[PDB]
């Protein structure tokens, strides 16, 4: 009925006060252009919704969104052309992703102009938005270049080129970073004569501008011109821009170089990486901000293998390591860490030999840093070494650093070292332990800060907890025993905590045999306090049931059932049995 | 208390509904019309 | 005396079913829209 | 893909949610229009028939749909693809579903062409008829009436008998179905079959083994009557019409009772005149009450449509004495229906007659002790008003209306006050003001609160009908002299009366002569009366205005704050808050 015409429909929900009720009218907007056919989608759908929509960012959005696919709706690609006028008007608007989501669409229905119209509409709303009065039609003008350049004609496509060119040298910052930033995308649909003749000399001036903003995002673009002309006009066109970029004033450009470092070195070949591009890539490393730094420390690695083989080794001995030498005692706690994450597969690269020789000690003076993310990451990456050099040989280098941090003065230290024990025996392997570490682990246990011993009674819960009730058979439990009877009283009541928390991970056979006998024995002392912790121990075994033995363990318990063993002891047996 | 302060925490769930459940009901209305939108076309297009 | 705590409760559960029904009761209308849709789609061609 | 019209019925019929369901069937044309109307015979409907089992609510939204669905397979031409679903619904075990398929069944008979009707729609008529359960032929006697008038004299015949066959089943639920649609069958019967075979079916139900059978027969009865001419209606109707009004299921003496008017301007006036006006009387003495309570409920209009040469004859020689005895009768619903309705034989007796006859009935009618009897007496009495004449009428009023607000009891007293403003809103205020007002007024000062309270509200109503005026004539000076009086509750019975008169007489009558003596009461010695001053001050303040009552009424308000009596301080400040402050 009239009530039903789409329009009218559109309309009557439109009218809602709620916004998420026009929200979900226009993302169905495909349902009301497909009842109104194609003749009164171009009719009367788009002329409505050119004009007379004002609201909300959300809603636009999705208008945009809806506007980029609407050609099989409007009657295919003959008629695509009017789809132009309210994707124009949103281009525009002051939101910025509305505005982005709109050149998105535009550049999604260019493909959909055959060249003939896209001469004839596409192109013009593309002029328009580049000299308009205020900026965001510019943006957005910034955006539709790329697209519809190649398949035009060739006046147009010059055309074209003088009207990026204008945007290039444009007064607000805005518009010329936009443009900066799609200077890479632009020249990639250009012909390589006019890649040199019109995007290098745009590409110069955006790198030297005022603004910091700009300079930032034309070396970005530099690395897609830098893939564009072959190695030889390369170096004198894009090098001198490149080599000022790299010594720029503002840090914001040199991060830029250090983050796309990496990429620009695939991008001028291995040649101009020789000559200039690793002095540059020293005093960023040398840089006088630390998130440069930082930012060049990640890019070691990936940089190192990237390298000519020949003069690769020679130049990394000789231009790269001494600047790690003295980036592992850096003074921020990020280039540290940063660098400790990729120092690591430098090592495969140099060799047993030279690993040894010169990697070894600034793994070891980075495994023994204080701050915990750099010996997380030196620990992480401990099988790229390993595979390189050998357990045997690596063990045997690490192990004074273990042992000189394991007693090192700071009890802090100490902990976190015990903290690491494990992960840090995950890849050490079952073997190459024992040694002087075994003795590590039992000095912890008799160590004077609380914290210390009690960390490492919980380490040795984890430490069988990851090679086996047999290997804890075999080598902890009888030191831990061994401890049990001997001068000094409180180590009796140590040996006794450990003995409770290793109780928890290994079967009851294990758990039975061998720590009951000497639980009893060590609770016949005459000391009132290794009794009363015996009680308390014997308590928290229990549970691993024992029910034959259970008994043989409520007899003893009667017993020794001096006020506070009494209690422990009582309490134990109440709720043991 | 105890007691009343869930009582409040209660009332604003009850609060919360509310509002959700009117819209969805007036979405459904939409939806229907639009169905009867889409009847309407194909009944025209049929002849 | 604290009755009312029951009572809210019995609001709460009866909007949370509500809730549940409505919403899988719009997969189905749109489900419908899309049929029609498909319909109209096919008449249009031929 | 999956958006093909049954794949997606399909699925919506697997949710569990029964509205999911309900609403799915309720807009199954939406389906239908999406398969189009090739694909909607071919493929959705035998979908629908062979296979389709839900909850009763879902089966009867489907019955609903398939009604409507003659356009969504095809126009009429194809209309006949909608039975067989239909017939499986018209056999389902639950009443209203068969009645929805029913009704949908009628609907679409319509629809089909004479040859379609003969080719589908009334072998399926045969086929429910003929169902092995009571369902189907319960279903079947429905679609009698539809399908006879276009179709061709053979099976105009087979129609007749296969219904012979249902009035004459062994199953009273069916017979009972017969006798429903009889008048609706015989109403489309060429008029030598309903005197050759709805005649005897109409005999042979209406004396059926079952009451309800018979009482539906009798009911299909009043349709009979009228589609046969006179002279054969006496032969045939009437000696069923006699069995019935002396049947043995007091339902069914009732059905006759109720129908008797329609049955009379059905049967022609001779003939009622010669047999119903006898079985009116018997249906008057009826041992079971309601037959009398429906046979009283319609005496009015029975003797109106009687013959007019000897309505006033036969109203006095048979009718009367048989009121006569209503009136004394021992149901109450007896005597209140005859109450409603024994006022509406004035204008047909006219005023001698009604004068003589109709008065004596009348006020023992009043008599009685009943709130519906009395209330009912006194509801219906402007038609005997401008029969008798308002003199006449009151003559005979008061001599009544006195006696019981001057009765001994303590109920009647209060009894006949509800009705005093209805009595007096009709039936003149001129009449009103001679004795009827002395009545109200001594009211007022009855011992029994609930009769004081009765007539102050009273008063009010007869402020609106009256006027401002009259109650200013009449009321008010008796009401202030009220106020002089030594017991103090009818000097607190003034301010009542004042208060409830405050929201009718508007400003000036109130502020006047009403504001002055209240005012005066608030010295009074009694505590009651000043705090009920106070009280009332408070009520009236709303009406004034604020020139009178900020310096009249105010500083009174303020002279009862102090007045070493907490109730006094109470009201008076609260009415200070309320209307001052």
């Amino acid at each position: 009925f009239d009530s039903l015409y789409p329009i009218a429909v559109l309309i009557d929900e439109l009218r809602n006060e709620d916004v998420q009720l026009r929200l979900n009218s226009i993302k169905k907007l495909s349902t009301i252009a497909l009842a109104l056919g194609v003749e009164r989608t171009r009719s009367e759908l788009l002329p409505f919704l050119t004009d007379t929509i004002y609201d909300e960012d959300e809603v636009l959005l999705a208008l945009a969104e809806q506007l980029g696919t609407f050609t099989t709706l409007v009657g295919g690609p003959e008629y695509v052309h009017c789809l132009l006028p309210p994707l124009e008007s949103l281009a525009t608007v002051e939101e910025t992703v509305v505005r982005d989501k709109a050149v998105e669409s535009l550049r999604a229905i260019s493909h959909e102009h055959s060249p003939s119209d896209l001469e004839a509409h596409f192109v013009p709303l593309v002029k328009r938005l580049a000299g308009g009065d205020w900026f965001t039609s510019r943006t957005s003008a910034c955006g539709l270049f790329s697209v519809c350049y190649p398949r035009v004609s060739s006046a147009v496509k010059a055309e074209l080129r003088q009207y990026f060119r204008n945007l290039c040298s444009d007064d607000t910052p805005m518009v010329r970073r936009a443009a900066a930033s799609k200077l890479g995308e632009f020249a990639k649909v250009l012909e390589l004569d006019n890649v040199k003749s019109e995007i290098i000399p745009m590409f110069s001036n955006l790198a030297s501008d005022e603004q910091d903003s700009v300079r930032l995002l034309a070396v970005e673009a530099c690395v897609n011109i830098a893939q564009l002309l072959p190695q030889e006009d390369l170096e004198a066109l894009v090098m001198p821009t490149l080599r000022q970029a790299a010594e720029d004033k503002s840090w914001r450009v040199r991060y830029m170089v250090a983050d796309k470092f990496t990429e620009l070195q695939k991008a001028v070949g291995p040649e101009i990486t020789k000559t200039d591009l690793v002095p540059a890539f020293q005093n960023l490393m040398k840089d006088c901000e630390a998130e440069v730094r930082a930012a060049a420390s990640h890019k070691v690695k990936e940089f190192c293998e990237n390298l000519s083989a020949d003069c690769r080794e020679n130049v990394i001995m000789s231009q790269i390591l001494p600047c790690i030498k003295e980036l592992v005692s850096d003074a921020n706690q990020h280039v540290k860490s940063a660098l400790a994450s990729v120092i690591m597969g430098l090592s495969p690269i140099l060799g047993k030999d030279n690993t040894i020789e010169h990697l070894l000690p600034l793994f070891l003076a980075q495994l023994k840093d204080e701050c915990p993310e750099v010996r997380l990451n030196i620990i992480s990456n401990l099988d790229c070494v390993n595979e390189v050099i050998g357990i045997r040989q690596l063990s045997q280098s690490l192990l004074p650093a273990i042992v000189e941090l394991a007693e090192d003065a700071k009890w802090r230290v100490r902990l976190a070292i015990i903290e690491y024990m494990p992960l840090l025996a995950g890849q050490l392997g079952v073997e190459f332990f024992d040694e002087k570490l075994n003795s590590l682990c039992m000095a912890w246990l008799v160590d004077h800060v609380y914290a210390i011993r009690e960390a490492a009674t919980s380490n040795l819960k984890k430490l069988v907890e990851k090679f086996g009730k047999e290997w804890a058979h075999a080598t902890i439990i009888p030191k831990v025993l061994a401890m049990s009877g001997d001068p000094n009283y409180l180590h009796r009541m140590t040996t006794l905590f450990c003995i409770n928390v290793l109780s928890e991970v290994c079967g009851q056979d294990i758990t039975t045999k061998h720590m009951l006998p000497t639980v009893l024995r060590m609770a016949g002392d005459p000391v009132a306090n290794v009794r009363f912790n015996v009680a308390k121990s014997l308590q928290k075994i229990g549970p691993i049931l024992d029910n034959s033995t259970l008994q043989s363990e409520v007899k003893p318990i009667l017993e020794k059932l001096d006020v506070d063993v009494k209690y422990f002891a009582q309490e134990a047996l109440t709720v043991l049995s | 208390m105890d007691w009343e302060v869930e009582r409040a925490e209660l009332q604003a769930r009850i609060a919360f509904l509310q509002g959700e459940r009117k819209g969805q009901e007036n979405l459904k209305k939409d939806l229907v019309r639009r169905i009867k939108m889409l009847e309407y076309a194909l009944k025209q297009e049929r002849a």
